[PDB]
This record gives C-alpha cells, sequence and structure tokens, in this order.
C-alpha cells in the first residue's frame, strides 16, 4: 500500500468540504461548479476551481488547474514530479471528463475520490472509462472512489444549467 | 501524391450509403464505346471513382443490354430528359433512351462485406479524392509548416510532434507550435500548447470556445488528453500524418464522430504522411 495515500485518504470528509466550497466558489462565479484539492501526505499541494469561463479558456478545467499548481510546489521544493504525483490523492467534486482522466493517467496519479457522475461528459465510466482503459502509451492507469458527497455535489449542476437557459 | 482520408464514425465507416444518380438505357450497344467516352468527359463524377459506369444487364431468356451512368442527380429528384442532362455538341446523345433514376453507392466498399453489398445496386471495383488541387496546397504548405516545427523539437530533444493551427477563412497560420514536454512540466503536448497560444491572442470579449472555425494540422495522431481538447475548444477540421498508437481520432477512439460529447468534427488522415511516419507519435 502507498503511505501517502493512507494517511491522506483519513481526513477524506476534511478535502471534501473544502473540494465543495471551492465549487460554491466557482458557481457564484459563473464557472461550471468543480473543485478540486491534490493531497501529499496530509498535505494540500495543489488546489483549483473550473476557470474555463473566466480564461476565455475551455482546457481550464479544475483538475488541469491543480495539475499546475502541484507542478508549481514540485518546483519552489525541487522535488521531481514523479515522486509527488504517484503519491497523490485527487479529491474533485464531479467525476473527472474524458480529457482530464488522461492528464491525470499521463501525470501516474494513482487514485481519485469523485462526487457525482459526469453524464455530460465524463472518462471514469459514464462516457469512456479513461481511467481504467488499457492506453499502454498513455500513462498509467488509476482506480476510482465514487459518490463521496454525490447529492451536494449534483444540486450544484442541477442548479447550473437550469440557470443557464430557462 | 498523398491522399486524404476521412475518419468516420464507428457506426458509419461500416455501412453502405448510395445516392441519386440519372442513368440511361443503351440501345444501339455499338455507340457504347463512343458513348462513353463522350459522356464520363462531360460529368467526370470525380467524387465516385469506384462505379463502373456500364451496367450489364440480363433477361430472363439471355437478352443482354446495358445501362450507362450519366451524372449525380441534383437536389430536386424529378425526372431529367435526355436534353436536359447531356449537353450538346459535347455528347451526341443517339443510342440512348428516357433516363431514369437510380440508387448508386456513394463511397468506395473497404470491406468485401460491404462490396458485395453495393454491387447489389450499382457495380463497383474492390482494391475518393476529397478536395480542389489548390487546397490541397493549402494543406500541402501547412503540414510542411507543421513538420518544419516537429523537426525544430527533435533536434532540441522534444517529442518530435508538431502543430498548426490554420483560419480556413484567409488560410492564415493562427498558431505554430510543438511538443514542450519536460520533466517539471509534462502535459506540454504538440496539440495543448497551440490551443493555449490561440486563447492569448483573442480579445477581451471572446467566447472559451476558442477555437470554433479553425483547422489543425499534427504530425501525428492525437493523444486522448489532446484530441478532448479539441473537442472542448470545438474545432472545425483536423489533419493529421500518420497514427498514433493511443491515438484518440481514429486508431482507439473516434471523439470527433460521437453523439454523447456535445461537439463533433471532421478528421482526415494521412496528409504528406510519407513525412510524419517517422515524426513521433502522441504521446
Ligand atoms: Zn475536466
Ligand atoms: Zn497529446
Amino acid at each position: 500500500p502507498d503511505g501517502p495515500c493512507v494517511v491522506s485518504v483519513q481526513e477524506t470528509e476534511k478535502w471534501m468540504e473544502e473540494a465543495m466550497r471551492m465549487a460554491k466558489e466557482a458557481l457564484e462565479n459563473i464557472e461550471v461548479p468543480v473543485g478540486c484539492l491534490m493531497v501529499y501526505n496530509n498535505e494540500v499541494v495543489g488546489k483549483g476551481r473550473n476557470e474555463v469561463n473566466q480564461t476565455k479558456n475551455a482546457t481550464r478545467h479544475a483538475e488541469m488547474v491543480a495539475i499546475d499548481q502541484v507542478l508549481d510546489w514540485c518546483h519552489q521544493h525541487g522535488q521531481s514530479p514523479s515522486t509527488v504525483f504517484e503519491h497523490t490523492v485527487l479529491y474533485v467534486t464531479v467525476e473527472p471528463c474524458i480529457m482530464c482522466a488522461a492528464a491525470l493517467r499521463l501525470m501516474k496519479i494513482p487514485l481519485v475520490v469523485y462526487g457525482c457522475q459526469n453524464e455530460r461528459f465524463g472518462g471514469c465510466g459514464s462516457v469512456l472509462n479513461i481511467a481504467s482503459a488499457d492506453l499502454p502509451n498513455t500513462g498509467r492507469p488509476f482506480q476510482c472512489i465514487p459518490g463521496y458527497r454525490a447529492e451536494e455535489a449534483v444540486e450544484l449542476l442541477k442548479t447550473f444549467y437550469k440557470q443557464e437557459n430557462p | 501524391q498523398w491522399q486524404a482520408l476521412p475518419v468516420l464514425s464507428e457506426q458509419q465507416s461500416g455501412a453502405v450509403e448510395l445516392i441519386l444518380a440519372y442513368a440511361a438505357p443503351v440501345l444501339d450497344k455499338r455507340q457504347t464505346s463512343r458513348l462513353l467516352r463522350e459522356v464520363s468527359a462531360v460529368y467526370p463524377l470525380p467524387a465516385q471513382p469506384h462505379l463502373k459506369r456500364v451496367r450489364p444487364s440480363r433477361s430472363a431468356g439471355g437478352a443482354q443490354s446495358s445501362d450507362l451512368l450519366l451524372c449525380l442527380a441534383g437536389p430536386s429528384a424529378g425526372p431529367r430528359s435526355l436534353a436536359e442532362l447531356l449537353p450538346r455538341p459535347a455528347v451526341d446523345p443517339r443510342g440512348l433512351g428516357t433516363p431514369f433514376l437510380v440508387p448508386v453507392p456513394a463511397r468506395p466498399p473497404l470491406t468485401r462485406s460491404q462490396f458485395e453489398e453495393a454491387r447489389a445496386h450499382w457495380p463497383t471495383s474492390f482494391h475518393g479524392q476529397l478536395f480542389s488541387t489548390q487546397e490541397r496546397a493549402a494543406m500541402q504548405t501547412h503540414m510542411e509548416r507543421a513538420v518544419c516545427a516537429a523537426q525544430r523539437a527533435a533536434a532540441q530533444g522534444l517529442r518530435a510532434v508538431g502543430a498548426v493551427v490554420v483560419d480556413p477563412a484567409s488560410d492564415r497560420v493562427l498558431a505554430t507550435g510543438h511538443d514542450c514536454s519536460s520533466v517539471a512540466s509534462p502535459l506540454l503536448h504538440a496539440v495543448m500548447v497551440c490551443i493555449d497560444l490561440v486563447a492569448q491572442g483573442q480579445g477581451e470579449d471572446s467566447l472559451p470556445y476558442v477555437c470554433t472555425g479553425y483547422d489543425l494540422y499534427v504530425t501525428r495522431e492525437p493523444c486522448v488528453m489532446c484530441a478532448m481538447a479539441l473537442v472542448h475548444a470545438r474545432i472545425q477540421r483536423v489533419f493529421y500524418g500518420a497514427p498514433s498508437p493511443d491515438g484518440a481520432l481514429g486508431t482507439l477512439f473516434r471523439v470527433h464522430a460521437r453523439p454523447d460529447l456535445n461537439h463533433r468534427f471532421q478528421v482526415f488522415r494521412g496528409i504528406l504522411e510519407d513525412q510524419c511516419r517517422q515524426l513521433d507519435p502522441d504521446p
């Protein structure tokens, strides 16, 4: 078993309650309400919410922001990215899209805790299962812990699309 | 001397679809050699080279006639006379009868299972050409530009993968980029770099779907991360040289041709392929 994964998994309630707070942050900022944390050894290493409309760029999903924050946190502390990502647990409101699933594979993340399903674009099962897929040249497959506080997380999407065009 | 071959949906790739065409019977079978010359010159049917142009008939009894494949049918497929369809004196039509409509298969059959299925509506051969020959030079100098960029990358010690983003309205190069993946920054594939270039070059009021309308030329086929990015960004067309082993626009996925994503776009493969075969693959 990974040592920094089991330690990070323990305060899962704590990391989600902040992951949710970040989705409420993105909601009231007219963003798709997804927020995530990346925990390396019971310490937040990158955070991130959806920044799509803000940057006028659509690749800036929450998960892709955080990956950049953790590559920074690697660079300031001069640690190689391989030895940090491979022991990092990602906490995200919503099953990662088909794109972010591929990034996490390439970063060799090992584990993801998500809330509610992702019917529109989900790459963890819903549309394609990129996470467990056999992609020999696209990083390392990773496993998922679905469902954590999904009801709260989905009532955030429902109240984003009946609000985008009534 | 390269061809650009569309990559179509999982479903749409294995079916035989038909289009309406006008044929006409040959009554004077000795004008056949002649009428073939005179007609397939006016209407050469470039989009459809798989279609033998004379269909033999047999009568229960053994009466051998033929019908000549004339031309494609207009959007209002009513009956059309010989004079309407065959201009003179390009075509001395004598020897032909009144023209009828006939379903003929729209695309060259790829498997033998489609071939026997197409043949049943109109004869066809086994074992097309899509663009103008000035647009074929448009894509020429753009793929070249992406190979020129790909090689720059390998020379420095980077994934030999290059990409340009062209606005087809003006054939203006909007972004040139190659893979920039480093140990500190592993997600800078050529395609991801080109998007972030595009996005920073746009005014205050701009949609976040930063690729709408634009073309993309990549040396080899995008990975999953890249391909989906082009979906979220709403690219219009994508031309690549050779496939990639984990490619998401042909090889292991076709994310451009799905109902489930909010967006769908054309993918062509083979542009300047012989060059790109030796470039590196995404990722
Ligand atoms: Zn995503
Ligand atoms: Zn890629």
